[PDB]
RNA sequence: GCUUUACUGCAGGCUGUCGCUGAGGACUCUCACUCCGGGAGGAGGACACCGAUAGCCGGGCA
RNA sequence: ACUCGUACGGUCACUGAAUCCUGCCCAGUGCAGGUAUCUGAACACCUCGUACAAGAGGACGAAGGACCUGUCAACGGCGGG
RNA sequence: GAAACAUCUCAGUAUCGGGAGGAACAGAAAACGCAACGUGAUGUCGUUAGUAACCGCGAGUGAACGCGAUACAGCCCAAAC
């Protein structure tokens, strides 16, 4: 489906309607220094490694929209519940 | 030739004999080792914890 | 499953051992300091159980009675020489350096002084081709060009008993008598004829190796069976 | 002023540099041709021996012991085991090589008791340690105020029960506080979790 | 119990790397170390063996 | 252990005396060889990060793989129209 | 056991190798960290506490400091000269 790159809507930070810009959330890189990372190194060794021997699952036929709604005035963004969209293209 | 009665007739070999060290008829005269006390195998006496129940 | 036969062998139990207590002697070259003044007389010709070929008993000058890896043409009464200054004749032993090019040799040493390693079986011979101050090139019975130290000792002539392989055993019993004189389990039961538990090729209604026979060089023992690291198979191509 | 001993000590701080490097390169050729346990007349590291209790007295023996280098020499499981108890290659033993060396020495000298030991190097395939043993039955020792303690009955086969300094360190008894909850007073009494 | 391109691992083989290991992306040397030799000595050589680790193969095995 | 053995040897497999014979297929799988280029770990090295360290990235790249080749008395195949 | 099962559990249990004693082991701080102007070798008992911590964060596993008791005891080398 199509969607406007920018549109007026409620900004929970300004507490009033402002023009927002929508952007698909890009995955941030991991640091490899979180507790889980250390548990992987600690609990992995010889033989089976329990949960760390499991390999990541599959995919759903369609994914929900993953977007950031950034307010045009204060520059702060906010998240929203996503909806299943086979494809999401922006207008402008 | 069956493995039972007919094969029992061929048994006239002496193996286990009275042991010089413990007195039991367990000294294997061919191996020269006592299956009971371990004479001929070890200076120490043959003994095992599994010879009794674990907590006794 | 169960360890296959090839693994049982390694343990070196009675069934797989050679009848060593029945063997005569290792036909190694004599150890001479120098001067070549070591010659002897062939006192008798004997059968060697380990190689199914004749071997010669020699009585050397210094009083040493030893069995020798005999080439063809050696007979009782004949005098044999061993050393640097030995005469270039059949049955004589001397380093490759002293041997003239284009002369059939046998019982060739791998490393000077080892006593002989190459070309020792019935009828075979190595061929001394190229000479040098640093390396003697010898063609082995397998057709391989082997570079050796010119100081390696060897016996002039081909090994006695040639043509042994030319007559068929004809019957199982004949093979039997020969195998009793070797370190080998015989007869041979095909892998495909055993149960799945006993060999990689066992099992399945009709007999057939349920997999390709060409096995990798890296395969572990128990799996390394069939055609070991074959560069090719068949007769064509 | 600095003792003569301090120089032997300082040399041994960097066994791969200076004169010591050449000494070791020479010696090891001879050591490699020696047995598992060779009694020596004098310690190779005098300062260390004297520091550990050595004395140029009757009843004091020093022996060099060599042990194969690396991990455990373990036989793979015959019967079934969970992947966790299947490993064979990376598993190492709980006793350090120095401790193995001390025991081999004491066994060679059944009447003697291990006093202490120290390292004297290693090559790519083995390690060497010199063990100081004492004769608890010799009067020159029963009369020594600094060593007569080793003559007591409870000191018999002390090395086999982990009473040596290397034994105690290996059992995790170094720290008196944090970290020694499962080591003191014994590994066994703490359920062998140390 | 058995099979395999089932899951997960383990031996084993191959391969790189670090230690053993020295002197003057290709090389020479000898002194460790290895092999042959009764010995003298010869061959080889910082490689190989061995310890450690990494990647690949891995129903041979659990 | 084989081995007091050395290719006329002995190891690993298949077929199963003699006689007359043994066609076609290397695409897949297996084995083996080669390989410009692609891919390919760790150590050391370089960039960022941390007064350090964790960590991120880079360069180089072994076997292996991709790719090419050889091979069926190698696993096997030799149909429908 | 986890109602399968691989980490985990059963368990450092059964069993094996070595060794001492009447008891063993531990033990006079490179401690503790109720952070203090505080405690003062070590065992053990009660408690702290199924607490902190661990863990397919599942099933389960699981201390310590301190406190109240028991008994109390502190010393010897190496080196300097
Ligand atoms: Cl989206
Ligand atoms: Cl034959
Ligand atoms: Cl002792
Ligand atoms: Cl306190
Ligand atoms: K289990
Ligand atoms: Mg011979
Ligand atoms: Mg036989
Ligand atoms: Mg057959
Ligand atoms: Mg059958
Ligand atoms: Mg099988
Ligand atoms: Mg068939
Ligand atoms: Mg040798
Ligand atoms: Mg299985
Ligand atoms: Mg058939
Ligand atoms: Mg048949
Ligand atoms: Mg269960
Ligand atoms: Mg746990
Ligand atoms: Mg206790
Ligand atoms: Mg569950
Ligand atoms: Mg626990
Ligand atoms: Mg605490
Ligand atoms: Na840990
Ligand atoms: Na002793
Ligand atoms: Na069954
Ligand atoms: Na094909
Ligand atoms: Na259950
Ligand atoms: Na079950
Ligand atoms: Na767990
Ligand atoms: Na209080
Ligand atoms: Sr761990
Ligand atoms: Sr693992
Ligand atoms: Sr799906
Ligand atoms: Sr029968
Ligand atoms: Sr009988
Ligand atoms: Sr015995
Ligand atoms: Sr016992
Ligand atoms: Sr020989
Ligand atoms: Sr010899
Ligand atoms: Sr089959
Ligand atoms: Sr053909
Ligand atoms: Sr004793
Ligand atoms: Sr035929
Ligand atoms: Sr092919
Ligand atoms: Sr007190």
């Amino acid at each position: 489906m199509q969607m406007p790159r920018r549109f007026n809507t409620y900004c929970p930070h300004c507490n009033e309607h402002q023009e927002h810009e929508v952007e698909k959330v890009r995955s941030g890189r991991q640091t490899g220094m979180k507790w889980i990372d250390r548990q992987r190194e600690r609990n992995s060794g010889i033989g089976n490694d329990g949960k760390f021997s499991k390999v990541p699952g599959g995919d759903k036929p369609t994914k929900k929209t993953d977007l950031k709604y950034r307010c045009g005035e204060c520059g702060k963004a906010h998240l929203r519940e996503g909806w299943r969209a086979g494809r999401l293209e922006f207008q402008e | 030739t069956g493995a039972g009665t007919p094969s029992q007739g061929k048994k006239n070999t002496t193996t286990h004999t009275k042991c010089r060290r413990c007195g039991e008829k367990s000294y294997h005269t061919k191996k020269k080792v006592c299956s009971s006390c371990g004479f001929g195998k070890s200076a120490k006496r043959r003994d095992y914890e599994w010879q009794s129940k674990a907590g006794e | 499953g169960r360890r296959i036969q090839g693994q049982r062998r390694g343990r070196g139990t009675s069934t797989f051992r050679a009848p060593s207590h029945r063997y005569k002697a290792d036909l190694e070259h004599r150890k001479v300091e120098d001067g070549d003044v070591i010659a002897g007389t062939v006192v008798d010709i004997e059968h060697d159980p380990a190689r199914s070929a004749p071997v010669a008993a020699v009585e050397f000058e210094d009083g040493d009675r030893r069995l020798i890896l005999a080439p063809e043409g050696v007979g009782v009464g004949d005098e044999l020489q061993v050393g640097v200054s030995a005469e270039i004749a059949p049955g004589n032993t001397l380093p490759l350096a002293e041997i003239p090019e284009g002369v059939p040799v046998c019982n060739v040493e791998s490393s000077p002084g080892d006593g002989g390693k190459f070309a020792r079986a019935s009828g075979v011979n190595a061929q001394l081709l190229t000479h040098d101050r640093n390396v003697a090139v010898v063609k082995l019975p397998s057709g391989e060009m082997k570079r050796l130290d010119p100081q390696c000792r060897a016996t002039i002539g081909v090994v006695a008993g040639g043509g042994r392989t030319d007559k068929p055993f004809v019957k199982a019993g004949n093979k039997h008598h020969k195998m009793k004189a070797r370190g080998t389990k015989w007869p041979n039961v095909r892998g495909v004829a055993m149960n799945a538990v006993d060999h990689p090729f066992g099992g399945g209604g009709r007999q057939h190796p349920g997999k390709p026979k060409s096995i990798s060089r890296n395969a572990p023992p128990g799996r390394k069976v069939g055609d070991i690291a074959s560069k090719r198979t068949g007769r064509g191509g | 002023a600095r003792s003569a001993y301090s120089y032997i000590r300082d040399a041994w701080k960097n066994p791969g540099d200076g004169q010591l490097a050449e000494l070791q390169w020479q010696r090891q050729q001879e050591w490699r041709n020696e047995g598992a346990v060779e009694r020596i007349e004098r310690p190779t590291r005098l300062d260390k021996a004297r520091s550990q209790g050595y004395k140029a007295k009757q009843g004091v023996i020093v022996a060099r012991v060599s042990v194969r280098k690396g991990s455990a020499r373990k036989r793979r499981h015959k019967a079934g085991r969970r992947s966790k108890r299947q490993g064979v290659t990376r598993i190492t033993r709980r006793k350090d090589i120095q401790r193995v060396a001390e025991e081999r020495a004491s066994r060679t000298f059944p009447n003697l008791r291990v006093l202490n030991s120290y390292s004297v190097g290693q090559d790519g395939r083995q390690k060497w340690h010199e063990v100081i043993l004492i004769d608890p039955n010799h009067p020159a020792i029963q009369n020594d105020d600094d060593l007569s303690w080793i003559c007591a009955d409870d000191q018999a086969d002390r090395v086999f029960r982990g009473l040596t300094g290397a034994g105690r360190r290996n059992r995790g008894l170094s720290g008196k506080g944090k970290g020694s909850e499962k080591t003191r007073p014994s590994l066994r009494s703490n359920g062998g979790k140390g």
